[PDB]
RNA sequence: AUCGAGAGGA
């Protein structure tokens, strides 16, 4: 049962929460992926200081 | 800190060439003044790496110590590793 | 200290119903808590009564702080389901700080 | 039951007299490596007889740099010291002209004579140590590398050096094993140098808080 | 839309 039609979603600029203005959850609610905390780890220890600002302040919640 | 002498590297490092090309690509975008012959390039990425590669970029490095103090570094005056 | 809207919204339905936040209700029973207090001892009361009173606005406080304190019981909605503390909101993993920050 | 009481005893006093080298003190050669035959012909072969008695094996050991700074070695009679044996030897340097003593206990210290080594630190200072941890010598051990002391000069010129505050170095307690077995002070920095697979040698700094 | 639960994929 694993089409991946259900499968694929993109997103730019769509709905944001209510409680914080970050991105929605869900590709049924065109919400974004999460850059969690391995995935900040792992730009921490890349060095990208303008990459990790862009993820989480700039392309989030500015 | 006297600039007859310094301590740090005279290499610059991945970052600093990274966040200078960054930085000359995002001047080049906003209309700046470029100080190579452009044969026909016509994006600010490859317009900051020729800038790079002829020494000719006009930013300066501050390269804070962590005892508190700075010595600054100008692009031309690093040898580029890559 | 009573929070802002932002901190606490008041969420919309489908329709109309706009239900309050668990931080709001909380507020609610306060105040009522604290009026209800506040009348007790402007007038005659009893000593047991208003160390009652007292421990109830403890409760309340104290649940608004943090609602997973040992031994009292957890402050439960008109339904039937816990409460979310300030400190609930920002504890672990799904929390505020890990999970928005 | 006898051969084991002196074969410590000269244990220890070959494990001190090794330390108060280590320390920068006048130990002879003979001194600090005395055999089993040595020390049964110096002291005797009988222990729990009398001979030798610990009140004997006092040592009186001078710095090399001034004879007139030396430090007493003590070991107390009873099993546990008290606030008499502590008040006996105070007096004892303060008739000596001593300022530093070792005291080495068979069992452990009483707790007012603890609290009594700690608020008399200033004038004179002495220190307290275990006969288990002196029956083997710790900085022999391969997961010891080299501890040593640095002076006041050589302090001021590393931090200056690099540009660091004392706080910045990495640490060392002062009831480390290492420490108490160098005699060192709050305050004072010790150097590390051990073998590296990465590097051949490394030098790393150790201040005593 | 919120909460909770369940079933799942790598």
């Amino acid at each position: 049962k694993h089409m991946v039609d259900d499968k694929i979603h993109s997103r730019a600029r769509g709905p944001i929460q209510i409680l914080n203005r970050q991105p929605m959850e869900g590709r049924s609610r065109d919400g974004g992926l999460r850059f969690g905390e391995m995935e900040r780890d792992c730009q921490i220890a890349h060095g990208a200081a303008q990459f990790l600002r862009e993820r989480l302040f700039e392309a989030s919640d500015p | 800190q006297a600039n007859q002498k310094r301590i740090t590297t005279p290499y610059m490092t991945k970052y600093e060439r990274a966040r200078v090309l960054g930085t000359r690509a995002l001047q080049i975008a906003m209309c700046a003044p470029v100080m190579v012959e452009l044969e026909g390039e016509t994006d600010p990425l490859l317009i900051a790496m020729k800038e790079l590669k002829a020494r000719k970029i006009p930013i300066i490095i501050r390269r804070y110590l962590p005892d508190g103090s700075y010595e600054d570094w100008g692009v031309d005056e690093l040898i580029i590793s890559d | 200290p009573v929070p802002p809207l932002s901190v606490r919204p008041a969420v919309v339905m489908q329709g109309s119903a706009r239900n309050q936040d668990d931080l709001t209700h909380k507020l609610a029973d306060i105040v009522k808590i604290n009026n209800q207090l506040r009348r007790n001892e402007q007038n005659g009361a009893a000593a047991h009564v208003i160390a009652e009173d007292v421990k109830l606005l403890q409760f309340h406080v104290a649940t608004m702080v943090d609602n997973e304190l040992p031994g009292l019981p957890r402050a439960m909605q008109k339904s039937g389901r816990p409460l979310k503390s300030l400190k609930q909101r920002l504890k672990g993993k799904e929390g505020r700080v890990r999970g928005n920050l | 039951d006898d051969e084991e009481e002196t074969y410590r005893l000269w244990k220890i006093r070959k494990t001190i007299m090794q330390l108060c080298h280590d320390r920068g003190y006048l130990v002879t050669q003979d001194e600090l490596d005395q055999t089993l035959e040595e020390f049964k012909a110096q002291f005797g072969d009988k222990p729990s007889e009398g001979r030798p008695r610990r009140t004997d094996l006092t040592v009186l050991v001078a710095h090399n740099d001034d004879p007139t700074d030396q430090m007493f070695v003590f070991f107390p009679e009873e099993p546990k010291v008290g606030i008499k044996t502590i008040k006996v030897y105070c007096q004892r340097m303060q008739e000596e002209n001593i300022t530093r003593a070792l005291i080495v206990v068979q069992q452990g210290m009483t707790p007012s004579a603890k609290q009594s080594l700690v608020d008399m630190a200033p004038k004179y200072i002495l220190e307290q140590f275990l006969q288990q941890e002196l029956l083997i010598n710790i900085t022999e051990h391969e997961l010891v590398p080299e501890h040593v002391v640095m002076t006041k000069e050589e302090v001021t010129e590393l931090l200056a050096r690099y540009k660091l505050r004392e706080n910045q170095l990495p640490r060392i307690q002062a009831g480390d094993p290492v420490a108490r077995y160098f005699g060192i002070k709050r305050g004072q920095v010790v150097k590390i140098i051990r073998p590296s697979e990465t590097a051949g040698r490394y030098i790393t700094y150790r201040l005593v808080q």
